[PDB]
């Protein structure tokens, strides 16, 4: 056995995976009873065999997954492969060689490619990617998944959608790259270049051909080369390891601090989310003192554990995240009784259960014994064994704030009634011993009104207009604004006229139930759900006491049996003088008031219990609810401040637009309306006994330990903070492309894009949430009920309002969110390089250049690029419209001022005037651009691109590939645009006639990493070395190891931390107390 | 070692101490099959009602019911899961045609889309004529 | 608009919507024309996750019969009653029986 936590095990030699939970060394949740040998365990959904084990049905989003490799997401591609003779081939140890490996590939061309995760063993993946292809190859297919659902072309990119398409990829790309780094093990070395440097060694039986990828510095300088004398000027004493964990786990560090091969947004954006995660652990202290406080008083636990602090388990949210993911369930009702009727049947089924009180009318059946009592037995209807009614009716006090329960009309009497009617007056003391127990605004108006139109044509009370009448049904009394001035005041009614009537005023206004409430739960560590509450309470409509089963059944104290009596009592003054019943032939009198004595002096112990014990249990069961209770003030007679609306909001306070109203303010009453048997209440109230051997405490020491074994709270928090964080990103990223007042940094301007419609602005917040459900492993909802309906909004908010008009208004703040910072960073850093994700900056133009001088066109020389400010510049607007000219004029377009120009010079075009045109201009132009002398700048802003390395010692022309992309050319949208670079060399070629069209503005070609490696120097085509500024760390000696430059350069060799931590699951020694 | 994924994605002198013993002789009064199977079924999860949102390509997921209709219809629907739930043919708690007038209240359904229009024609189709007036083609 | 044919009644309806590729005496009029009056462009959402109660669109039309057909709802549109009213007469005629 384990001495630790008393628990029994199969096999000895089984305590070394049962002590790892504690944290000694050598599933979900572990319960274990301190009176009985029956542990339950909780295992994850999703597993099959689940053999002598709980569910753990509530989603759980997968926050802790490690990635055992180097964290980087930009990887070196060769792209014109090249060989050259070298003097050093290999290296010689006595009798053996060694093949030289080169950190970088040895081609004529080599450019940095977008590659998330290209080289990570991973546990469990996020399934998003952002796989930039080589930029040989196109690449437009990335430009085009989101809101394409329609184009008049198949490879080709709407350039309207790019804002959104880039912010997309920008999420995945933030979104893939969520993964804490593993500790492994390491592998000293003694190369005579990486002397004694521990090294790092990745998982897998390929752990020896990573070195070279991971460490320049380990290949030495065998022979002249850009690459070697890269590594020449580079240092020596920074590789591998740099600092290690002080404490350790047996032999094996804590965590590393290590040298290696990453990038910096990616070692950024894992630190920030390692700080996040580490900011939320918890302390198994913590949560001992969580469940015993949960289990208010009834239950004591404990969580034994060793010292340690390597263990990590985020379940610290807040109060706003938790009020946030509350409003988000409230909307997902949206006025419809299918998703909430199961959360009140089972909820009801477990207060069955679980409570002590045991319903059974033989006690009314002995207690009548057998006319009214006959009547009132058949009324009653003993053989009835069927109390969901009266279960339902506790059920929906702590869900008032969305379902309202009511009285089902035909529990009134059945025409009205009069007071004539024996059936009539029993259906009236069954519906005034039932209606106290809803969760209704105005109960007492219906009560006093019953009795009201019962007594028609007996005796009168003035009205307050003459649309209305006395006899007007009690069913239709649902609204506050139907409570009559009489009912009110009770001096207007005057005691010749109504000396039934006001004393039954009378007695309502003094006895009916006062509301009360009760502390549950606990804030401090497991935050609260409570709008319009404060935290620690939670609202009863009935007064509530302390604890013992010892008091009398007969006590009228109790305001329950007060309110019985003081009813049983006005029945027996209505019966008593005969009067009100002529027709009856005989003198019931002395069998009615006998009737009524025993119902008044009935053994039934309901009012005891639901003052006494039901509050305890509706706190044990609250704060281990899904759905946490949404709960509305009570007030019983005070008009002035009764609920009647509660909306939830989307605008900010500081805006007016549309008023949108939510859908749950259309309903009468406060929320759904439900109904209930009055009869079944009247019955469950008037009958009821506990077992005669019942004692408190070991009755709810031994229910609430099946429950508590049970338990998702965890996994409900675990939830919360990822449903705000969904929220938070969502508005973030939808105000960039729509038109709202978020206060945001606006990076990602110079994209084209459109004033977002609500739509568009849906159509992008179903991407945003369906890839943060597939990359957080969720299936059930997370934010969807805010795509209903302009999803263009800026700050979650609820309320609700009084009668008198003055509203209540919760706006709960938002803590900065870590993965929309996350997402702004990386936007910052695409700013400034655009290029390596396959995005250009800027404009094209388009003209004949005949020449044979190598230069590249992403960096074209001056000469040649003109703009506005240029002299002779002609620039052309929407109206532009083409005349031909008659009789061998040359035909002449429109100008912007109105002048009409020839097909010469140099033009400046939007994009939009060629995609609106695509035919007819490209009939009339191609023949000049080819042919004559015509130069076309179309401003762009942004534009995918893909080029084409031709061979400079031969013939080029590039009007094939031109007339193809101009032809493709459609108004919904653009094929990437061509480019034609020749290929770098070391020896000298000879030049031939090469003919370009397409060229850049500024300079595009900063995703070049190096040109002809393997070669000493490079003499003809574009010039390029390996970038000294990209690994900062190593050419600049005085470079402290922590030094980045984020939003300019990221760095590829970085100081990336690794870590090796435990997840020990929920322990805890379930204890009674005598 | 590795985690299967749930959802789909892209991818697409040792002795016997003394005291120790196996022997059972407490039953539990308010038990503890009854108290687990009512927490097993009261652990579910809330239902993801889908109805009115955007799919991935635009068009609204639902019906193309009336509003009110629809929701009455879905009140109707609970009312009669109830029923089954409580083993009876008859109901005692229901959702529907109880005594309050509630001929405003709405339900979310695919007969509306997100900008106040109506779904006739799923937008798709919409943004598919729209552009297809607007084209052109090469000469004869 | 409704119907199994609807390519055709963009271009009638919206005259502003195409280019202006030439010098012709129907291309000359649509440059001429002002390009910010297109569609719907006021709009009444009184309520969230609904229909918009009603807007206002730029669309070809004829000015006689859009002002009989506002007339026509002018004449409706003092017609109205509400639930509220209705209630208040049924219960007046029935004496204050039903
Ligand atoms: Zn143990």
């Amino acid at each position: 056995q384990c001495h630790v936590c008393s628990a029994v095990l199969f096999s000895p030699l089984d305590l070394d995976a049962h002590v790892a939970s504690h944290g000694l060394h050598g599933h979900i949740t572990e319960f274990i009873s301190s009176w009985q040998n029956h542990p339950i365990v909780q295992v994850s959904a999703d597993v099959e065999n689940r053999k002598t084990a709980q569910l753990l049905h509530a989603d759980t989003p997968r926050l802790v997954t490690w990635d055992a490799g180097l964290c980087t997401s930009f990887k070196i591609v060769p792209i014109v492969p090249a060989q050259v003779p070298q003097d050093v081939l290999a290296y010689t140890f006595f009798t053996s060689s060694y093949a030289i490996q080169s950190p970088f590939p040895e081609a004529a061309v080599s450019r940095i490619v977008v590659h998330t995760r290209w080289a990570s063993n991973v546990d469990f993946d996020r399934d998003s990617s952002v796989i930039m292809a080589p930029p040989t190859e196109n690449n437009i297919h990335l430009f085009k998944q989101l809101l394409n659902t329609e184009t008049l072309s198949v490879r080709g990119a709407n350039p309207l959608m790019f804002r959104a398409n880039v912010l997309h990829m920008l999420l995945e790309f933030v979104l893939d790259n969520l993964y804490l780094n593993r500790h492994t093990g390491f592998s000293q070395d003694h190369t005579p270049f990486t002397e004694g440097a521990n090294l790092r060694s990745l998982p897998g039986p390929d752990a020896e051909k990573w070195y070279s990828i991971m460490y320049p510095t380990r290949m030495g300088t065998p022979n002249v080369s850009k690459i070697c004398n890269f590594v020449a000027s580079c240092v020596r004493n920074r590789v591998g390891r740099f600092d290690r964990a002080q404490m350790m786990n047996g032999a094996m560090s804590e965590w590393v601090d290590v040298f290696e091969t990453s990038d910096a947004l990616t070692v950024s954006i894992r630190g920030r989310w390692m700080a996040r995660l580490a900011r939320m652990n918890i302390n198994p202290t913590e949560i001992e003192w969580a469940l015993t406080e949960c289990a208010q008083g009834y239950v004591t636990v404990t969580s034994p554990y060793a010292p340690s602090v390597n263990r990590l388990m985020p379940y610290r949210i807040s109060n706003a995240e938790r009020q946030i993911s509350q409003i988000i369930r409230v909307m997902n009702i949206g006025n419809n009784a299918t998703v909430i009727q199961p959360v009140l049947q089972d909820i009801s089924v477990l207060l069955q259960r679980i409570s002590p009180l045991q319903i059974d009318p033989t006690i009314i059946s002995n207690t009548m014994s057998t006319s009214p009592a006959s009547s009132i037995l058949g009324k009653l209807r003993p053989s009835n064994s069927d109390f969901s009614s009266f279960r339902v009716a506790l059920a929906g006090w702590l869900y008032n704030g969305v379902v309202t329960t009511v009285i089902d009309d035909s529990s009134y009497p059945k025409d009205g009634g009069s007071v004539t009617s024996l059936e009539n007056l029993w259906d009236f003391f069954i519906l005034a011993l039932a209606l106290p127990l809803t969760t209704d605004p105005c109960a007492p108006v219906k009560a006093f009104m019953t009795l009201a139109n019962m007594m028609v044509g007996f005796e009168t009370i003035p009205m307050d207009n003459q649309i209305y009448t006395q006899s007007r049904r009690a069913s239709a009394f649902s609204t506050p604004h139907t409570w009559p001035r009489c009912f009110m005041n009770i001096q207007l009614i005057s005691p010749i006229d109504a000396p039934i009537l006001r004393q039954w005023a009378e007695i309502i206004h003094r006895y009916w139930p006062n509301p009360s409430q009760i502390r549950y739960g606990t804030p401090n560590v497991f935050g609260s759900a409570n709008l319009f509450t404060p935290p620690e309470v939670l609202l009863l409509p009935i007064d509530h006491q302390p604890a013992n089963v010892t008091t009398p059944t007969l006590d009228f104290t109790n305001e329950l049996t007060n309110w019985r009596a003081r009813v049983c009592e006005l029945m027996k003054n209505l019966v008593d003088n005969q009067r009100y019943q002529p027709g009856w032939t005989q003198s019931l009198v002395s069998s009615m008031r006998g009737t009524l004595g025993k119902l008044k002096l009935i053994k039934s112990m309901t009012p005891m219990y639901l003052q006494q014990l039901a509050p305890v249990e509706l706190a044990v069961i609250a704060p281990m609810l899904p759905f946490p209770p949404f709960q509305v003030p009570y007030v019983r007679l005070d008009r002035d401040r009764v609920p009647t609306m509660v909306g939830v909001t989307r605008q900010s306070r500081d805006t007016i637009t549309q008023p949108a109203l939510s859908l749950s303010t259309t309903n009468t009453t406060v929320g759904v309306p439900l109904a209930l048997d009055a009869r079944a209440i009247t019955v469950a109230l008037l009958s009821g006994k506990y077992p005669p051997d019942l004692v408190t405490n070991v009755w709810y020491a031994d229910a609430i330990y099946p429950m508590y074994a049970d338990t998702e709270v965890f996994s409900n928090l675990q939830r919360d903070v990822i449903t705000c964080e969904a929220v938070q990103t969502l508005v973030t990223l939808v105000a960039q492309i729509s038109e709202t007042q978020y206060p945001v940094d606006r990076y990602l301007d110079w994209i084209p894009s459109l004033r977002a419609s609500a739509a568009t602005a849906a159509t992008f917040a179903e991407w945003v949430n369906t890839s943060m459900k597939t990359a957080f492993d969720l299936s059930d909802m997370l934010l969807e009920p805010l795509l209903s309906g302009d999803p263009r909004m800026t700050q979650l908010a609820i309320q609700y309002q009084q009668y008198n008009g003055r509203t209540f208004n919760v706006i709960p703040e938002m803590p900065g969110s870590v993965i929309a910072d996350c997402v702004q960073l990386t936007a910052e850093v695409f700013n400034h390089e655009y290029n390596l994700f396959g995005i250009a900056r800027g404009d094209i133009i388009i003209g004949r250049v005949q020449s044979t001088h190598l230069w590249s066109p992403l960096a074209p020389p001056p000469d040649l690029v003109f703009d506005r400010d240029t002299p002779g510049v002609h620039i052309f607007g929407r109206d532009c419209r083409i005349s031909f000219g008659m009789n061998g004029a040359a035909p002449m377009i429109r100008d912007e001022t109105g002048m009409m120009v020839p097909f010469e010079g140099n033009w400046i075009f939007p994009l939009a005037l060629w995609q609106m045109n695509t035919r007819y201009f490209n009939q009339q132009f191609d023949a000049w651009i080819k042919t004559g002398e015509l130069r076309i700048r179309i401003e762009m802003g942004a534009y995918p691109y893909m080029l084409h390395y031709y061979d400079p010692r031969q013939y080029a022309n590039a009007w094939n590939l031109t007339s193809a992309w101009l032809e493709e050319i459609t108004p919904t949208s653009i094929p990437s645009v061509p480019f034609m670079v020749p290929i770098s060399s070391d020896h000298d070629i000879s030049s031939a006639p090469a003919v370009q069209y397409i060229i850049s503005t500024e300079y595009n070609d900063r995703s070049l990493f190096c040109t002809n490696s393997s070669s000493p120097q490079t003499i003809a085509g574009p010039d390029k070395h390996i970038p000294v500024e990209r690994y900062n760390i190593l050419t600049n000696p005085d470079a402290p190891p922590t030094q980045i430059q984020l939003p300019e350069v990221v760095d590829l060799y970085n100081v990336v931390t690794r870590y090796a931590y435990e997840t020990p699951p929920i322990t805890a020694v379930v204890m009674g107390v005598p | 070692k590795r985690i299967p994924r749930k959802t789909k994605g892209k991818s697409s002198p040792a002795t016997a101490e003394p005291g120790t013993s196996n022997c059972e002789h407490y039953k539990a009064r308010p038990g503890i099959a009854s108290v687990q199977k009512a927490t097993e079924s009261a652990e579910l999860p809330m239902k993801n009602n889908d109805e009115g949102t955007p799919d991935k390509r635009g068009n609204t997921k639902g019906a193309l019911v009336n509003e009110h209709v629809e929701a009455r219809d879905e009140a109707d629907d609970a009312t009669k899961k109830q029923a089954k739930d409580t083993e009876k043919a008859k109901a005692q708690v229901t959702y529907s045609d109880t005594g309050i007038n509630n001929a405003n209240e709405l339900s979310r359904s695919g007969n509306v889309d997100n900008e106040g229009g109506s779904n006739q024609k799923p937008m798709s189709t919409r943004i598919a004529e729209a552009t297809s007036a607007i084209v052109s083609k090469h000469p004869a």
